[PDB]
């Protein structure tokens, strides 16, 4: 009973699949869980080489052979976007719901009374979550110790003090008046020529391109920036006319002739600095886009003016922000409208390489994390690290509540799941008994990275109870019981919360997939 | 080459049941996904019955009439397409009087017609009628497929816009009541905005776009018109006897070029063009507007007189033309705003079937107990009927009314209780108390009268449902000989 | 890593070898679990069918082609030495053990932590069984319900009120004033010629070999018992002599003379039965095992005298302690004193033999039941439910503690397990929670050879929580809870008691299996 070219299986063998699938990515992903667990390499295949324990570029950027792996894969994308963060243990118990509900399926339980159950348990652990939520104040402490909780998970535990006091002050550089943190705020620059803990903070915006002239001013204490967008480079005829030559020499007068165009203009850039405060201790700095000549370098360069040329649009943007002078599209409608105003601007000079700095700015609303490495692969990794630090302080700020970690709400949770009893139908308890001992494998698998005993450490933690409200988690370092409140480890609200509806409606769905049919592969 | 004798009917048997199979578990609340593994390795978990068997291919001939009977379904109906084929394939799974007995299929036909003619007869008496001027009733009907969507957030609005869109292209005074949600009540994506702006056009809408501001922007009594140098003056005459008549806006069927727009902006009118010839008919009843053959032969009675009024506002960031009035000029049109196209696409196909299910109830007011209790109740009434049926076709006649018992099958199957004990105190309810209720509960699993929740169904889905299923038998039981021939 | 012509399995992989034969052996006997369980067949190959649901039978007489499944069938042999029963619910705890230990050893658990904790949970699994276990009086209402749910195991629903009141009457009649009771009293008779529900009880004895005289008596109200050893058919001369003859018939001249130490015998026979009451209204019976000749048969048949010869060993013993007559093994020394006495002494003919029966005696410590069959492994089948219904009514009047059954006292212990918390250490609860979960394999089972859901009946009677003693088992008709104790359903305490001390010590030793290696296999 089949037709040809076509494959189904109708039995729950589409179960046995799809459940060995999330067993398989689990044992992948566990390995890389916390900061004590061990990287995966990612070869692009022409060579390259990246290292990274981060669970989204393990399922985003790399390729799985499994079709049904590939749908969980799409979801830590889902997750990475929302949180920032929790896209590996997602991973882990969707691989622990699914062995779980195979353990009952075996015995003949249907899958749909299986999703009961969690959706029962999920409603009650969000409610856990509300209860234990900490809704400390956002101070620089409490900040570091999230930030150390984030940035330990993908770095040496040696940057992570270098890079928590970074990202702690990037955010908070820009966390004023209540606003809503915008990302878009800090650009992240990276610089080759340097070791990999020279990375800090840099008040302002950083450029690629900068001065390149003899007669320039190594440091600019105080300059009217001029922000513009015209070429001061040889152009086309701009009138009512074209280039018409006889010879070489009748083509070169028309470059004298054409190159007046910009010597006319050039001349203006040295009208506005002898205009706007033209008078001792003063400066002047011109950010124009576009190229520019050898010789309008040369030429301002000699009335002590910094010329910059070949920037991005985003740059331009910024930087009038920072300084306040608005583009002007054409010089011939100059005026000191198009003036702004910052501090230091200086150039950092690295061992071939040179870089323009703008720091000490007025009102940039806006920053910039300049880092440093060796390797091309390790900038990359600390890339990914900050932007995963960043948002982990941003989800503290913008949700002030937060929950403890070291899986202590996963063994609070699974305590208070089995002391719950249904209340639409009594076989949900079994579905309620596989979320309890599936949100354990988070405690669990640290254990195993940690290279302590799986049971020894769940045990101490989940046999350590009191007559008060007692927090509980795994010590990495020794094994033994540890409250997370009294050493610094914290997460996320929005993770754990977005972690209990992710895990619920994957591995629900998954476990739906009453058959797996070819549509024609 | 060519397949004669038993073995053809009995291979149809087998492809039609086994399209079956797949989506036996597809019906109802519950409905478990399947996972269709793509040539390239995508998958997709849906759990439509329509979209699963549209994407797989097939090969035998009569799997594919089985496919493109319920493609030919969902377009008249909205919803049954999965009833169809578990039916169809389950009354042709009884292969035990065609081999094992020998039967004749003109035999089992005339048994399958007979039975036929007694379910409608049937479903009829279990009826129940609808209060269909009541807006919550036919609410509590329509909150069905609003379950588990989008639209749930202003269902209100949602029910609202496909009753009133149905009621408005509703011709009850020609008594047959036709209602075309295609032809009459045209649908369109509106960017920018959200749910809550979808509203209904009482005209029609032409979604082309003003190139140019010399255009009438707001005009009380729409004047629509419908119908290098020789090309300068053959398009000179044809454009002066438009612009005679001082119009508003000129649509014509045929395209308008550049030098034929650059006359007509001197006349300061929107340029439309590029519609269809029945489009061009339902502007005419928009506003009373006469196509002609060509411009020459325009004359003064050409005009939209009696519309509401011509705008071409622009609504986020794309303009839109409006020949609209404030009456009912036999149609409307469904302005669908969003403020994404991830949510645009969401709310048109879920209001389109919404329209479906008032467009069937509408024609008929009568409904019927869903949950298996119109398939029990039907069964119950042919086991009992067959006492009395004389003959060897009592046999097939009883297999038919055991068919019927798939849809409360799968049900409990997908809920996870026991099929044969649920179905077998569902079929003594049948027996002692009303036929009427006592169906399945799809969400809980155990057995719930249909009064005390509603999952009453419309009439017409039932009988072109049950209709479809034994002509559709009754179509591969006929088929006997399979050959080529080019 | 090993010796030529041998081989050994080093890694854990060999204790999977022994959890997968158990696991395939508790596939095989849950099936015949319970009065609703299917019937096994033991095809011997020479042409013999024989139908049982008895455990023992299917490993005992059953050979396995396993070798680590034939240990666990010689325990089902010393489970059933000891209680009798209970040898099918000891391999199916003994699969779900080591099913569950799976489960944890996976994880990279040590064995012998498990085995500890199942010693843990059996020492307070055998607690409780002493709070749960009934002391009352041991009555005619109570064994019925012992020996009616131990013989509905074995029988088709018919045959209970036949064989349960049969089972119930022999053992009372071998117990008073607290005397030790003995089955051996019990004799077990097996004829053919009626139909399977014809079994009755026979309160006295019977005997294979019959009388052989056209003029014997059939019935016999009253004699006189004479045991007799001497062979009364022609024997050698009993003095010193010989064969002194000169032809055929001079040697038969003395044979009549050899036959005159036996002929007077047969008149000391006919003299001490004139004396011991020969009057009217009287009678004789002899029941000499050895041989009678035909022309001495016929002197004590004209006598009225009921004769037996050729009797077996296991005749004149119970012939003995039943009437008392004291076995003469020579009549020189015949005496009234070695008589005994007896009731109503009967031979009843059946359609092919005759068997004499002795019915109606003052207590003789000896009864017989007769079975009646049509077929040969129909009366084996009643037999082994007959000794299985003695030896449950033997256990609940020798140990006056009963328990209930249905898998009310699996839930119960179960239950106390889940609510126990370590105390000889913190790992040992994961076998606590294994040993708590094979438990619940028996109602499990009861509910699937029912035909019900496996989870909706184990779920149900968990549910049943009270203030007061409360112990729900299944209902093998209904589904739904059932005291057990109330509807009459009434297990041992020996049982239960042996099955904790018998699958906690062979799912230890073959937890401890760490190779399995080739005695030069």
């Amino acid at each position: 009973t089949l037709n040809p070219k076509a494959e189904v299986a109708r039995a729950q063998a589409a179960l046995a699949v799809n459940i060995s699938a999330a067993r398989g990515l689990q044992d992948v992903l566990r390995t890389n869980l916390g900061p004590k667990g061990t990287m995966k390499m990612l070869v692009s295949g022409a060579g390259d080489i990246k290292l990274t324990k981060d669970g989204n570029v393990l399922l985003h950027e790399m390729q799985i052979q499994h079709p049904t792996a590939s749908l969980i894969a799409k979801v830590a994308t889902a997750q990475d976007d929302i949180t920032g963060d929790g896209t590996t243990s997602n991973v882990l118990i969707i691989g622990e719901l699914l062995k779980q509900a195979d353990l009952y399926i075996s015995e003949g339980l249907h899958p749909r009374i299986i999703t009961e159950g969690f959706e029962a348990a999920k409603e009650k652990a969000l409610q856990f979550l509300e209860e234990v939520k900490v809704s400390r104040e956002m101070d620089r402490e409490t900040l570091i110790d999230v930030a150390r909780t984030s940035l330990r998970t993908k770095v040496h535990a040696e940057l992570a003090d270098v890079l928590t006091e970074a990202v702690v002050d990037s955010i908070l550089a820009i966390k004023k008046q209540d606003e809503p943190i915008d990302l878009f705020m800090i650009e992240i620059m990276e610089m080759k020529h340097k070791s990999e803990t020279d990375t800090s903070l840099i008040r302002g915006l950083v450029l690629d391109h900068g001065a390149r002239h003899p007669d320039m001013k190594k440091r600019v204490e105080d300059a009217y920036i001029l922000t513009c967008n015209v070429s001061l480079e040889y152009e086309k005829t701009e009138v009512n006319s074209g280039f018409f030559y006889k010879s070489a020499e009748e083509r070169e007068k028309l470059v004298k002739a054409e190159r007046k165009f910009i010597e006319d203009r050039v001349k203006k850039i040295i009208e506005l600095k002898r205009k706007v405060c033209g008078d001792s201790d003063k400066g002047f700095v011109v950010i124009n886009q576009k190229g520019i000549d050898p010789f309008s370098l040369d030429a301002l360069s000699k009335e002590g003016i910094v010329a910059l040329r070949r920037a991005k649009r985003r740059n331009m943007e910024r930087l009038t922000l920072a300084c306040g002078g608005v583009a002007l599209n054409s010089f011939d409608d100059l005026s000191p409208d198009c003036l702004g105003h910052a501090g230091l601007v200086y150039e950092y000079t690295l061992g071939e390489e040179k870089f323009t700095f703008i720091e000490k700015c007025n009102n940039p609303r806006s920053v910039t994390l300049l880092i440093k490495g060796p390797n091309k692969h390790t900038l990359t990794q600390i890339k990914d690290a900050v932007r995963d630090g960043l948002r982990a302080v941003k989800n503290a700020i913008d949700d002030g509540c937060v929950v403890p970690g070291a899986g202590a709400v996963e063994v609070a949770m699974a305590e208070a799941l089995i002391k719950h009893k249904p209340s639409v139908k009594g076989r949900a308890q079994l579905g309620v008994q596989a979320f309890a001992d599936a949100l354990l494998i988070i405690p669990k698998v640290l254990a195993q990275n940690s290279g302590f005993d799986l049971q020894e450490t769940l045990v101490k933690i989940q046999a350590e109870h009191s007559e008060s409200g007692q927090l509980v988690g795994v010590d990495l370092n020794t094994g033994e019981p540890m409250v997370a409140a009294e050493v610094g480890v914290w997460d996320n609200y929005c993770v754990k919360k977005q972690l209990l509806h992710s895990c619920t409606v994957i591995a629900t769905n998954i476990l739906l997939v009453d058959e797996i049919m070819r549509a024609g592969m | 080459k060519r397949e004669s004798g038993r073995k053809v009917q009995s291979g149809n048997i087998n492809a039609a049941k086994t399209i079956a199979d797949i989506i036996r578990t597809c019906l109802g609340p519950k409905s478990m996904m399947k996972m269709l593994l793509d040539p390239m390795g995508g998958i997709v978990m849906t759990n439509d019955g329509n979209a699963i068997l549209r994407e797989i291919q097939v090969q035998h001939p009569a799997a594919k009439s089985m496919i493109e009977i319920s493609r030919t379904q969902d377009e008249e109906v909205g919803d049954g397409t999965t009833s169809v084929i578990i039916l169809a394939g389950e009354m042709l799974s009884v292969a035990e009087h065609f081999l094992e007995q020998q039967m004749h299929p003109t035999v089992v036909i005339s048994a399958y017609r007979k039975a036929l003619d007694d379910m409608i007869s049937t479903l009829k008496k279990i009826s129940i009628p609808v209060d269909i001027s009541d807006s919550d009733m036919m609410l509590n009907i329509i909150n069905s497929s609003i379950t588990t969507k989008a639209i749930s957030r202003w269902s209100s609005l949602a029910c609202n816009i496909a009753l009133d869109a149905v009621k408005m292209v509703q011709f009850e005074e020609n008594g047959r009541k036709e209602i075309d949600i295609k032809k009459y009540a045209r649908v369109e994506k509106i960017p920018g905005g959200i749910i809550e702006d979808s509203c209904v056009l009482r005209g029609v809408m032409i979604n082309k776009d003003v190139t140019h501001p010399r255009m009438r922007r707001y005009i009380k009594n729409p004047r629509i018109v419908l119908l290098l140098q020789m090309e300068e003056e053959y398009i000179q005459q044809l454009c002066e006897d438009i612009i005679q008549l001082k119009p508003d806006v000129v649509i014509t069927e045929k395209g308008i070029s550049d030098l034929a727009q650059h006359y007509l902006m001197r006349a300061n009118i929107t340029a439309i063009r590029r519609v269809r010839k029945t489009d061009n008919n339902r502007i005419a009843r928009a506003c009373g507007a006469r196509i002609v053959s060509r411009p020459e032969e325009l004359r003064e009675d050409d005009v939209g007189t009696g519309a509401g009024l011509l705008e071409i506002k622009k609504i986020g960031d794309e303009y839109f033309t409006f020949i609209t009035d404030c009456k009912d000029p036999k149609a409307c049109t469904i302005l669908l705003r969003g403020a994404s196209k991830e949510i645009l696409s969401e709310v048109e196909r879920n209001l389109q079937d919404a329209m479906q299910v008032c467009r069937n109830v509408l024609l008929d007011p009568q409904l019927v107990p869903g949950g298996g209790a119109s398939e029990m109740a039907v069964a119950h009434a042919l086991t009992e009927k067959s006492k009395a049926m004389t003959g060897v076709e009592q046999w097939p006649y009883r297999a038919v009314a055991q068919a019927l018992e798939v849809i409360p099958r799968t049900l409990i199957q997908n809920c996870g209780a026991s099929t044969i004990r649920l179905l077998t105190s569902l079929r003594a309810k049948h027996t002692q108390e009303n036929c009427e209720t006592w169906g399945v509960n799809g969400e809980t699993g155990t057995l719930v009268d249909m009064k005390e929740l509603g999952i009453w169904e419309p009439l017409a889905v039932k009988l072109q449902t049950y209709k479809t299923a034994v002509e559709t038998a009754v179509l591969l039981l006929r088929i006997d000989d399979i050959v080529s021939g080019h």
